[PDB]
């Protein structure tokens, strides 16, 4: 347990790990001030605290410059020089001292992908999203260059970056959050846009990095791929999630990203229930091939919350203005469950010691939502701070013209997917809701395309 | 100020470092450490948190989260794209580095 | 004279909306009219008694204020 | 077209921000005169007296409707019903 | 009342400001619990149950 | 101009300093983290952020142990072993490498006094208050020892310390704050005590160290001493303030602390007006004897606020909910003065750049108060946080019994003044309010003494 | 847990270091430095604040605070013990150290 190692102790009678002397690997976060007898320990955020599509353009000058294709004056982004997806762009490769992508399968010899985020190679889905965004940026830059032949590479790159960031913000705040918080919490915590506060702090809260891990309860135990007719693509249509962690060779040498996107569109998510929190695939076989032994994602979340020194469940309930339980009965009433409340009370000993993540995922879901009142409050507060404190918000005056805003308000994720890939059948509007084929799938020729005529100069 | 910066600097005119990259988080609540400043709960065996012993995170995951995988149910009003966009937005927002 | 019907349905709807009521059933207008009639009868009876004691034929605002005050409904702005 | 419950919320927001009277003055004055006709005949009313009566009646009705809304919400409902008004009046001690 | 008027971006004092001042202070609300202020309106309050 | 030095520049046509190459000495505060690029600069609070009579018992274990009378078992505080004030205790002397008290008077050779704070010898009034508190602690310890003969030294010391802290808290929150904030701000920001709220942060805000400097506007340009008949005591009935800085020899060798306390109790303070902010003694002759040139207290306050990186006047006005001026007319309306607003606009250029101290002291005073609305907001918030977030508050249950609380509620400053000092005539209640003789002075034989009969074991 | 601690620690059970001595201040508003983290306004010539030049502190103290001492107005409702107790309570609350 010598620093900076904080391994997870193994309790007795553990179903998986029989040896008590073993421990789960764990590394403490980097302190803000390395070595101090005065300052309270604080963590470091290495990425911009804005919704600015930093996943594709990076967050530092050297990496961002390396990500650009500085060989012509088209203002494009670097693509893979060795592999193609049916004649379409692919993410550039990365050079690392230790590469888990090569460790996953030594026969293929496919290194990890290079993008604005170092974790963009965890699964084929993230690589598919990053490649889709890169293709969209390249198409926007090419269209702008054709429309405005007098511009240079830097201007085209900046304009395409601005458009991509605006699209990300629009899609997020118009489709994702209303389905997360629910209409009541959406109206309570994220009202209509008024103007630009410069007095709102846009920094990311420490608790948020845990409160946003609720998606770990939406993880399905399989990765699904579908062919053109939205049928199970063979061989291996449903592949285990333990065999896709850091496996980039499933993108280059397994038919590209189109089947992955098709399976992404036409597969229901996992519902969060008080007796079904997280699947065993991520709870017992996380990074099994990459590491010596598998990890435990909920346990890792709890240990990270403890490492950051986040307060308990009751402190965050009081911070959000909600009643704070103290006994078994009050906790059961709050959770609308007595068996789960009894188990939590036995394990922790008092509600004040319940971890933020576990308490948040134990709370019942809101009406037409996916989070409890505490998690919904935290997420809504953080995203409202991000939106109101951002000077370059698309709806803010002086950033986009009225015609540009009107054109941008008509975008949609299915339009981007159908334009940037070979997919001809895409789901209806609110892609985060349609999951049944062919109940709510259209021919993609009816969806309007973004009009760039307002960008002429 | 025609376009965004790449490091987030000078987005807020009054405080240019606010919301930039490679900066410390903002604490909505005071930190709760075992010794007070720089030690987590469970680092030193035999210590108690508010009068109760600290439970093992692995034990908590073992006795609560675990459930048979054949009882899993799907969501009739969501899709996997929901989870994927959640992850993409999260990777957009924050990332906490750790030493090698 | 059926002037009790002068308190219309939109007026009661506005009064309920001011009170935070979102949905209104159609059977409560008669109840509201009856309640208003009872309250007005009590207050006006007290005011008329106050006026009669003073040997007057005009019901001043002060009489109404006193009648409201004696029922624990003090009103500010009329004396 | 607007889904039900939106215009109601807009009206709730609007009428909770203004201070104007919500009952027409002439019908209320006529009702007051009709009611006062029983106790005495050939009565004269100052305008201030009618205004005070209207203000008191409106305030009383608004408070009663707030209590009725609380009663209806208690019974897991959104729609105001006469039984809620009766319960509020009985608890407050008016009809008890 | 003057603070309420200033926050309302007005100069003079009207009965609405007096009602806002009285109803927003716990001790003053307790003191004037059975008092009706003419042309005072009501405090904005919408129950969360009726919210959409 | 090299770190940590932050010298003050001299404008052209300065009335005092004709030369421009000279500068006012100034040192930047010690940062919380000595050298970093990830963390914003923060300052250090070297004292306990509680109203716990930390002026006398120190805030560090070595100093607290060094301040006691360890030679006996009576649990007293160390007193001066060389001088006495007519048979009464005096503060112990201190050993410093560069003693400033010796420079004021080379002939006397009286070093600075030693107490729980390093700035206890700035002027004889602070020394008198410290000596009075030490005398009160010693008297309380002696009385407790007489009442309970079985107690040890440590128990007596702790009990006397608790009583002194409770007395200080009572005096402050019952007499001083209502006279500062005024009844409206006192009621708004300091409501009735309810219980101990462990979720209140009791730390001292950074702006408070600049918001609480308003007392620099109440300084009279003289020090007044009065004899037993409250007549001007000769020689030097009024001493210029520029000659009493760090002059401890005026305490030991000029009759003691009786005339200083008498002058404090029976002399009006200086009113704060928009055309008279601070006197010229603290503005042009601060520490004149000690250093080469005098300092500028308002300029020092403003430069310290600049060093701490505090926001401007408008940001703090927005923080407390008050409207924010933007133009000269709005500033004149807010300040209720046009000449001052015009001067401020000419000097700064915009209300956002006005420093916190100047903005706070320029505002018109509250009704029956002594600070503007912004300073009242900041001070009330800070003191409510201090009171509610303190576990050992004298009104908290378990700290004192009901009889002890009833006995402590009757304490007052005049009783302490005329109990441990040769003063026989003291002001009426609310010492801070009465300033005329003999209109509101009593014989000290009518004020009841503190009853310790409830401390019996 | 019968008496106070000299250092001030353990006053808050959840976070023992809250309100102790030799600890960093709490910021109610984000800091506003010249470069963003570790530079005061006016450190370097030619740099303006919020679009306006930074005024020399001595200059404004000369043109605003200064007033002839002869016209001092005594306070008929307060005494000097007001200021003295304010300073004493201040020396209780906070003290910002500087290097020697
Ligand atoms: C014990 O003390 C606790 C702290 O008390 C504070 O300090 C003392 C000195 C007093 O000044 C006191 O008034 C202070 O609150 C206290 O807990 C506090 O309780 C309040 C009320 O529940 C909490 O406020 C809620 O917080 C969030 C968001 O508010 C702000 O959070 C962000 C974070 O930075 C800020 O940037 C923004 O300004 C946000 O406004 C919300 O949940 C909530 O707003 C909603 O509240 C209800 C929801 O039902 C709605 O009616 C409203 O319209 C809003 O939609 C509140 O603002 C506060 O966070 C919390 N503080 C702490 C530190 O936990 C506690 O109650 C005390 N206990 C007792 C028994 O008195
Ligand atoms: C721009 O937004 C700021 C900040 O708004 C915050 O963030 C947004 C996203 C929303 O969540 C808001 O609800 C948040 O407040 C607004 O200025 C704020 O104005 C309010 C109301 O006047 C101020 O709150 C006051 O603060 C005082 C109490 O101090 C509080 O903090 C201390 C220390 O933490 C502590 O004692 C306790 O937490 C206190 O509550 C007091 O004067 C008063 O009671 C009131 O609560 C708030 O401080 C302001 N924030 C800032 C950062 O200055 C602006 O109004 C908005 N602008 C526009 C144009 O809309
Ligand atoms: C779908 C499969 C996913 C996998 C395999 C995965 C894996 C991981 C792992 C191993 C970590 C490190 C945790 C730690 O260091 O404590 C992490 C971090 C994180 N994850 Fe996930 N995750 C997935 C989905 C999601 C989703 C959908 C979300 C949100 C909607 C999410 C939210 C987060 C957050 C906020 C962090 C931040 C941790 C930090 O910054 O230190 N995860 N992810
Ligand atoms: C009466 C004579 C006083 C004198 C001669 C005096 C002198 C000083 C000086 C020279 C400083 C150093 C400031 C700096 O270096 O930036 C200081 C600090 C300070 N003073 Fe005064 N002061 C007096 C009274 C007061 C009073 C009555 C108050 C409040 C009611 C007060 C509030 C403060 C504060 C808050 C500080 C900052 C503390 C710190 O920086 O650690 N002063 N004083
Ligand atoms: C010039 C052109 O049409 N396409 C280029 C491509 O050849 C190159 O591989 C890529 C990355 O540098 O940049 C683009
Ligand atoms: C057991 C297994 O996974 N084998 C795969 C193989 O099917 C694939 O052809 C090869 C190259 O992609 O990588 C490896
Ligand atoms: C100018 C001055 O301060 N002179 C003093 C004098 O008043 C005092 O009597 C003497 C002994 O204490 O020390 C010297
Ligand atoms: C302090 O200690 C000395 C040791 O010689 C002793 O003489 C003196 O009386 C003590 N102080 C008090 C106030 O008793």
């Amino acid at each position: 347990q010598q620093p900076p190692c904080f391994p997870l102790k193994i309790p007795p009678n553990d179903p998986r790990i029989k040896n008590q002397a073993d421990c789960i690997p764990f590394f403490r976060s980097c302190p803000a001030c390395p070595g101090s007898n005065i300052t309270i320990r604080n963590q470091i955020n290495a990425l911009t605290s804005f919704v600015d599509a930093s996943m594709v353009y990076g967050s530092e000058e050297p990496l961002a410059r390396n990500l650009r294709n500085m060989s012509n004056q088209l203002g494009l982004l670097a693509v893979n020089q060795r592999f193609q997806d049916n004649g379409r762009a692919l993410l550039p490769f990365d050079n690392l001292h230790d590469d888990p992508c090569l460790l996953t399968n030594r026969s293929a010899r496919i290194p990890c992908f290079l993008a604005g985020d170092t974790r963009s190679s965890e699964m084929p889905e993230l690589t598919s999203m990053h490649t889709l965004l890169l293709r969209e940026h390249n198409r926007l830059a090419t269209e702008l260059k054709s429309l405005n032949p007098r511009w240079d590479g830097e201007r085209l790159y900046q304009e395409a970056r601005k458009i991509v960031g605006a699209m990300v913000q629009i899609i997020t705040y118009r489709d994702y959050l209303p389905l997360v918080l629910g209409p009541t919490a959406m109206r309570k915590y994220l009202p209509t846009y008024r103007s630009y506060n410069d007095s709102v702090d846009p920094r990311i809260a420490n608790v948020f990095t845990n409160a946003f891990r609720y998606g770990h309860t939406l993880i399905q135990p399989f990765m699904f791929r579908l062919d053109n007719r939205y049928q199970p693509m063979e061989p291996n249509p449903r592949v285990p999630l333990s065999r896709v962690f850091f496996a980039s060779w499933r993108v280059v040498l397994e038919g590209g990203i189109d089947p992955i996107l098709r399976g992404l569109m036409a597969t229901p998510a996992k519902l969060n229930r008080q007796n079904q929190i997280a699947v065993d695939e991520i709870r017992e076989r996380l990074f099994e091939q990459v590491m010596r032994i598998g990890l435990d994602l909920p346990a890792l979340n709890m240990q990270r919350s403890r490492d950051h020194g986040l307060p308990g469940y009751n402190a965050w309930r009081r911070f959000c203005g909600l009643p704070q339980p103290e006994t078994v009965g009050q906790l059961g009433t709050v959770l609308r469950n007595l068996k789960l409340a009894r188990k939590l009370m036995e394990q922790y000993g008092t509600p004040n010691n319940i971890d933020i993540w576990m308490g948040g995922v134990s709370e019942p879901l809101k009406r037409k939502g996916r989070v409890g009142p505490l998690l919904a409050c935290i997420i809504g507060t953080q995203f409202r701070k991000l939106r109101d404190g951002d000077r370059f918000w698309w709806e803010n005056e002086g950033v986009f013209s009225m015609q540009q805003r009107q054109a941008l308000a008509q975008i949609s994720l299915p339009r981007i997917i159908c334009d940037n890939t070979g997919i001809t059948t895409v789901s209806k509007n609110n892609i985060f809701m349609s999951n049944s084929y062919p109940r709510d799938f259209v021919n993609c020729s009816t969806l309007p395309a973004l009009n760039l005529a307002s960008w002429r100069e | 100020d025609k376009y965004r910066t790449i490091t987030g600097m000078c987005n807020n005119r009054r405080s240019p470092t606010l919301g930039a990259s490679n900066r410390a988080f903002v604490r909505w609540l005071p930190a709760e450490y075992e010794d007070g400043f720089s030690l987590p709960y469970g680092w030193t065996p035999g210590v108690k948190r508010n009068g109760f012993p600290v439970a093992l995170a692995r034990a908590v995951s073992n006795e609560i989260v675990r459930f048979p995988t054949d009882q899993l149910t799907p969501d009739q009003e969501r899709s996997l794209m929901f989870m994927q966009w959640g992850q993409l937005l999260d990777h957009d927002l924050d990332f906490t580095p750790e030493p090698a | 004279r059926d002037n009790i019907q002068g308190i219309t349905k939109p007026a009661i709807r506005r009064l309920a909306r001011r009170g935070g009521v979102k949905r209104i059933s159609g059977l409560i207008y008669e109840e509201t009219r009856g309640v208003l009639k009872v309250f007005l009868e009590n207050v006006i009876r007290d005011a008329v008694t106050y006026t009669e004691h003073a040997k007057r034929k005009t019901v001043t605002a002060m009489d109404v204020v006193y009648a409201l005050k004696r029922q624990g409904r003090t009103l500010y702005g009329f004396g | 077209r607007y889904r039900p419950g939106t215009v109601a919320l807009r009206e709730i927001r609007r009428y909770q921000k203004s201070t104007e009277l919500l009952i027409r003055k002439l019908p209320f004055q006529r009702l007051v005169r009709e009611i006062a006709q029983d106790f005495k005949t050939d009565l004269r009313f100052q305008s201030s007296a009618v205004m005070a009566l209207q203000e008191a009646s409106e305030a009383y009705l608004v408070a009663l409707f707030e209590d009725t809304n609380l009663c209806a919400i208690h019974a897991k409902r959104v729609t105001i019903m006469p039984k809620d008004i009766q319960l509020a009046r009985r608890i407050r001690g008016e009809r008890a | 009342a003057g603070n309420a008027a200033r926050d309302n971006k007005k100069t003079r004092i009207i009965p609405r400001h007096l009602q806002l001042a009285v109803r927003n202070d716990e001790e003053l609300n307790k003191l004037l619990g059975r008092v009706t202020i003419a042309q005072g309106g009501v405090l904005p309050n919408i129950q969360s149950v009726l919210l959409p």
